[PDB]
């Protein structure tokens, strides 16, 4: 059973901060390779984060410094904390697992944020 | 970084014509190559993977090959759930960049 | 490959760690006798 289901998405101001979830089945978070990516429509699909076995946090050169990961060694969750969020971040948000930092074995379905001056 | 571009970026095949796909890497890789498939509203899956190989269950309908600057997927039969995303990905340069996407469907009554 | 980038291609790297049996080379002049001189010799100055 291959599962990668994802939580922590919802409307957020333009300066807010949020937090996601990625719930994994059957393996291990914290000992295997996974990445955290977007997708925005009119845009490709783009490549945020990477987290290793203990290892290090890698992140885009756009949005460092603003999004955290942290995973918690509780379950087979893994998080990201996003903090300043811009305008153009509108995105479903993926966990997906990767054969080292080479290519995206499996994916998740993806927790879509929307950012927006409204409600 | 290899920006990718999708030179057939929109394609209205028969159902089984052996239609072809193809992409441009703006810088020089040797075969690394993994071609992507994503459906309406699910997760993308990986088609090929080393510009050469298919990976799990992925059938003899795909025969994606191509080097250098040049890559061409082939899907041979067509069942109307191949109607989807076609994204090719390099493994070379960090950061990754994706293809831009195929837009492959089906043409019906 | 003998045709991808610059920095694609096999770089041998060999890296020094030190730590006193290893030093650098000493330079030796030249004697130069019946003259008021200011000598090292063999680290005796």
């Amino acid at each position: 059973e291959v599962q990668l289901v994802e939580s922590g998405g919802g409307l957020i101001q333009p300066g807010g901060s949020l937090r996601l979830s990625c719930a994994a089945s059957e393996f291990i978070v914290s000992r295997n390779y996974m990445s955290w990516v977007r997708q925005a429509p009119g845009t490709g699909l783009e490549w945020v984060s990477v987290i290793y076995p203990g290892g290090s946090t890698f992140y885009a050169d756009s949005v460092k410094g603003r999004f955290t990961i942290s995973r918690d060694n509780s379950k087979n969750t893994l998080y990201l904390q996003m903090d300043s969020l811009r305008v153009e971040d509108t995105a479903v948000y993926y966990c997906a697992r990767d054969y080292g930092d080479f290519y995206f074995d499996y994916w998740g379905q993806g927790t879509l944020v929307t950012v927006s001056s409204a409600s | 970084e290899i920006v990718m571009t999708q030179s057939p970026v929109s394609l209205s095949v028969s159902p089984g014509e052996r239609a072809t796909l193809s992409c441009r890497a703006s810088q020089g890789v040797a075969s690394n190559l993994a071609w992507y498939q994503q459906k309406a509203g699910q997760a993308p899956r990986l088609l090929i993977y080393g510009a050469s190989t298919r990976a799990t269950g992925i059938p003899a309908r795909f025969s994606g090959s191509g080097s250098g600057t040049e890559f061409t997927l082939t899907i041979s039969t067509l069942q109307s759930e191949d109607s989807a995303v076609y994204y090719c990905q390099q493994y070379n340069d960090r950061p990754r960049t994706f293809g831009q996407g195929t837009k492959l469907e089906i043409k019906r009554t | 490959q003998p045709t991808n980038g610059v920095g694609y291609q096999p770089y041998r790297v060999v890296v020094l760690s030190f730590e006193a049996t290893v030093c650098g080379p000493k330079k030796s002049t030249n004697l130069v006798k019946n003259k008021c001189v200011n000598f090292n010799f063999n680290g005796l100055t």
